[PDB]
């Protein structure tokens, strides 16, 4: 049940920092027993995305709620820097989180910073057109959607080689 | 390993990419201990007074659903994508030189090799002629030419070649009494790159 | 997408060239096949003059776009050519590689006859990378083929679009949905 | 009662002219994401045309030059044929999900779907759950049990593909939600595809 995906779950997973307007009870998988089924307004918590998914994005449980990379600063001059914003893998995947996270703001911009990041896709694979040489090239900026379409662009290169004659 | 060991579980084909040497039923003993290791949890608090109806539950019913979900659809690749590698070498023969080893089916897998066969067969039926004619599709290749001769070949095992033969050795040197309809199977899962 | 595949469409055209024999061993195929006589020019489609100059059989001569003067002036009008040019059977690009293979055992100027097909092909396709240096805004209504070959396109197929989906769902979002002052997913 | 039709009829329909009449509703399903109409006069044409090729070769079954070429000609007819079916089946086989409810929408005639193909998915979907019975069948889904809710295969109709040129070169405004101003008949201005599966059951227009 779901856009599958073989990453099917890399879905509900991404940890937060997720802070509290009002009373909890009985953490579960926290250090929780017979121990808190009640604790305080406010305290930042780090939660998983499936039961929250479907926790009342207008309803406060829980609260206000980023992740620092989410956090809207950086974010902010990659919109003005869309241009080389650089990732490696302490975030690997930065494209379709919003593709949930988007109505939990509050403050109501993720979406158009998002989609400036890959209009830069749109410019910027112009110098990907090829399969050069030997094993490896540049495979560590890469979340793993545009893994695919890579390798699948180098694919379609090394194939047109073998027609382009009878090669 | 909380939902990921399908990366180990489809690691069993790790060296079976066309140097195959055979195949086992790996990983579904401890893990489908599972699903029974924790329904009891999911209907623990079944229709319970045990909270009289309030919100606290509400993650612990998609604990259940998302185990489920990635338990499921785990399975479904696992046997999904083994219907795809078998498929083709299937389209590289029929029936004729079945599985490496058919003892890697996980049992109910009967039903599903066996399914997908006949599937496929019912849609033969269908095509090639209107009463069905089970054509020629992918292998054989050779246009109006010799019909009884053997030829050299490139270290076949499996020995599953059946056909009209005494016996004709599928291997390198499968060289004997061959018609053409006892060489009627294999093309490209790895002998006849060269005669 | 393929090497092959746009050969059975690509192959399946025709030219006209010459045989040695007349009618065969069998004369003649139930088909638009024209009667068969040495000496004389015979149309044929271009998967079998490859059956049969390597069968030994014929001789064969080419289209007329096969030359110099026309692939000297489609590629200057091309030059300027702000969208694509002339269009000598728009899949030159595939009937050329199955002629100069064997043909130039009595082609004339199989190389700079070579040199100009290269020539044409890189620069349009490059331009057909620059196209996509302009599209803002989701433009999925607005695009061009109006003198493309497809032999250039499907070196691009499957790249962009399996992508194009969810990135543009940004913004096809947007006349296909609502949401409150922003913009939506 | 009206003779002379591009079928098999009373005038000569040629080796190349069955190559035309489903050429490109064969090139449709390559590029396409999801199921297009079936179609079954092919079953009989094929094998009609092909066993009096055949037999006209049979005559004359010993010879190096025509009969080979007819061989030849009849091999790149089975790969066509074996290409549409493996696709239409690979489709199907995902799309085990949903497909059965638009067909239970309708039922529809030779045009959507062919039966044969309904005897392979509804065989398949048994299989699944009755393989699903060595898993999890002491407690099978105690809700979600037979074909599911949300397991869903193949629904989407956006993926984004390449539209032909063929009718009136000026915008002939026609079926499609977008902004088909600017249409032609040598051109294209693509979009995606769930707004025309209209103009190609119309076969106005064409797939690249």
């Amino acid at each position: 049940p779901n856009y599958y995906s073989i990453e099917d779950i890399f879905v509900t997973q991404e940890k937060v920092e997720c802070r509290v307007n009002t009373k909890l009870q009985r953490m579960g998988f926290l250090d929780s027993g017979a121990e808190s089924d009640d604790l305080e307004p406010g305290r930042t918590v780090n939660l998983p995305l499936w039961y929250i998914k479907e926790l009342k994005v207008n309803n406060a449980y829980f609260t206000v709620a980023v992740p620092d990379i989410y956090r809207n600063v950086h974010k902010a001059v990659c919109e003005a820097e869309t241009t080389h914003i650089e990732l490696g893998r302490l975030h690997p995947y930065f494209y379709e989180f919003g593709r949930y996270l988007t109505p939990y703001d509050r403050n109501h911009v993720i979406g158009r910073i998002i989609f400036e990041t890959l209009r830069q896709r749109v410019r910027h694979l112009l110098d990907i057109s090829k399969s050069d040489g030997q094993a490896a090239k540049a495979e560590h900026r890469l979340d793993n959607i545009e893994a695919k379409l890579h390798e699948a662009g180098v694919r379609t290169n090394s194939q047109y080689i073998e027609w382009l004659q009878m090669t | 390993m909380f939902g990921e060991k399908a990366f180990d579980l489809l690691k069993e084909l790790e060296r079976s990419s066309q140097t195959i040497p055979a195949f086992d039923d790996d990983g579904v003993r401890q893990v489908l201990e599972e699903i029974k290791a924790i329904f009891e949890e999911n209907v623990a608090q079944a229709s319970s007074y045990n909270a009289s109806g309030d919100r606290s539950l509400w993650p612990l019913l998609n604990f259940r659903h998302a185990a489920l979900q990635r338990n499921k659809r785990c399975l479904l690749a696992y046997l999904y994508e083994r219907c795809r590698r078998i498929k083709a070498l299937r389209w590289e023969f029929g029936p004729i030189i079945p599985g490496d080893i058919k003892q890697a089916l996980c049992e109910p897998e009967v039903t599903f090799f066996n399914n997908y066969s006949k599937s496929l067969a019912a849609y033969m039926c269908s095509a090639g002629y209107n009463q069905g004619l089970p054509i020629d599709l992918t292998n054989n290749l050779r246009p109006p030419k010799s019909l009884y001769i053997e030829v050299r070949c490139m270290e076949d095992y499996g020995k599953f070649e059946l056909d009209d033969g005494e016996v004709i050795h599928l291997k390198k040197n499968s060289q004997h009494y061959l018609p053409r309809a006892q060489v009627e199977s294999l093309v490209r899962q790895g002998i006849l790159h060269h005669i | 997408m393929d090497p092959s595949i746009i050969e059975f469409i690509g192959e399946k055209c025709m030219i006209s060239i010459i045989p040695n024999f007349s009618n065969e061993p069998l004369h003649l195929i139930y088909g638009p096949v024209g009667p068969f006589r040495a000496g004389f020019p015979v149309f044929v489609p271009l998967w079998m003059a490859t059956h049969l100059r390597k069968q030994q059989k014929c001789r064969i001569v080419p289209p007329e776009w096969m030359d110099m003067d026309i692939l000297e002036e489609i590629k200057e009008e091309e030059k300027r050519s702000k969208f694509f040019t002339k269009m000598p059977c728009e899949h030159y690009m595939v009937v050329a590689q199955l002629v100069m293979s064997t043909a130039p055992d009595d082609v004339p100027r199989c190389e700079e006859l070579r040199t100009v097909i290269k020539d044409i092909f890189d620069i349009r396709e490059s331009k057909l990378r620059t196209s996509i240096d302009a599209f803002i805004k989701g433009e999925g209504t607005y695009a061009k083929l109006d003198n493309l070959t497809l032999l250039e396109i499907h070196s691009v197929r499957p790249i962009l679009p399996y992508s194009l989906d969810h990135i543009a769902r940004y913004q096809r979002t947007a006349t296909a949905s609502q949401r409150d002052t922003s913009m939506l997913s | 009662g009206l003779e002379d039709e591009d079928d098999d009829d009373m005038e000569q329909i040629t080796a190349q002219k069955v190559l035309e009449i489903i050429e490109t509703a064969w090139i449709n399903e390559m590029c396409a994401p999801e199921i297009l109409p079936s179609q079954t006069d092919m079953l009989e044409l094929m094998v009609s045309q092909v066993a009096h090729m055949e037999e006209q070769m049979r005559d004359l079954d010993k010879n190096d030059f025509r009969a080979v070429v007819h061989s030849m000609e009849l091999e790149r007819v089975r790969y066509i044929m074996a290409s549409y079916l493996r696709c239409r089946l690979q489709k199907i086989e995902t799309f085990t999900q949903h497909i059965l409810n638009q067909e239970e929408s309708r039922e529809p005639d030779d045009k959507r779907l062919s039966p044969e193909e309904t005897k392979f998915a509804q065989e398949f979907a048994s299989n699944v759950d009755e393989y699903f019975h060595k898993v999890a069948t002491q407690y099978m889904p105690n809700q979600q049990r037979g074909e599911a809710e949300q397991r869903i295969v193949t629904p989407n109709l956006m993926s984004h593909v390449f539209l032909k040129a063929n009718v009136a070169v000026p915008a002939v405004i026609v079926g499609v939600d977008d902004e088909e101003v600017d249409m032609a008949a040598g051109s294209q201005h693509i979009i995606p595809y769930q707004l025309v599966a209209d103009l190609i059951q119309n076969n106005q227009a064409q797939l690249i």
